[PDB]
């Protein structure tokens, strides 16, 4: 339905999937970490001038088990593919986790899918760089965006344009 | 609804209500086949857990 976006957060353990969701949500930050198993919100927006709900599942970083993890991805519709600039590791992670998404939703051409390197607010403890990130994108052929979920940087953003890749593709099928 | 109790013991006890209900749904959909159905119950499901969540607290 063009009224309702799906979209999954997605990346390793400690990255701020969840801190992303819920400064959207509901325009909150803590510093507190608690692991996610899993999560899900809805909330009205308006995109475009066009009054919608976006659907948001918050997946574990640390999920125990591969079948539950496909169930999740293959609900989706779109995926917000999340890594920490400060954290090198959780960026190289992205790429099994796009392997797992790309496998689980096998016979579509192209799926919605937005990179998005948190911690922007982190600048002094970068260890992706910027055009290491942007031309990983480019080869996915996904935008590249950094937030902070912190200071609110791109958050609205990075949902917002992943809703309109989500209705462009609805609108073509 | 599912969010109406007011008592720790009363929240678990949803909580861990819901929590078979996902593990049901997770059993039926890791077949594979697609089931927009039992995926919006999943999501639902999901939800109700979070409110809880965040009520126990
Ligand atoms: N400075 C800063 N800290 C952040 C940012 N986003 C998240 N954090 C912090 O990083 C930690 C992990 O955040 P969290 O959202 O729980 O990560 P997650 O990806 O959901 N982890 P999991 O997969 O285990 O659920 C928390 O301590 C959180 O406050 C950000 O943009 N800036
Ligand atoms: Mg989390």
């Amino acid at each position: 339905s063009l009224a309702l976006h799906k979209v999954i957060m997605v990346g390793s353990g400690g990255v701020g999937k969840s801190a992303l969701t819920l400064q959207f949500m509901y325009d909150e930050f803590v510093e507190d970490y608690e692991p996610t198993k899993a999560d899900s919100y809805r909330k009205k927006v308006v995109l475009d001038g066009e009054e919608v709900q976006i659907d948001i599942l918050d997946t574990a970083g640390l999920e125990d088990y591969a079948a539950i993890r496909d169930n999740y991805f293959r609900s989706g519709e779109g995926f917000l593919l999340v890594f920490s600039i400060t954290e090198h590791e959780s960026f190289t992670a992205t790429a099994e986790f796009r392997e797992q998404i790309l496998r689980v939703k096998a016979e579509e051409d192209k799926i919605p899918l937005l990179v998005v390197g948190n911690k922007s607010d982190l600048e002094e403890r970068r260890q992706v760089p910027v055009e290491e990130a942007r031309s990983k994108a480019e080869e996915w052929g996904v935008q590249y965006v950094e937030t902070s979920a912190k200071t609110r940087a791109n958050v609205d953003k990075v949902f917002f344009d992943l809703m309109r890749e989500i209705r462009t593709k609805k609108m073509s099928e | 609804g599912p969010l109406g109790s007011e008592t720790q013991a009363g929240i678990k006890e949803e909580i861990r209500r819901q929590e078979f209900l996902l593990n049901s749904l997770h059993r039926d959909l890791q077949g594979g086949i697609k089931d927009l159905s039992k995926e919006s119950r999943m999501w639902e499901v999901l939800r109700i857990l979070t409110a809880l969540r965040r009520k126990l607290r």
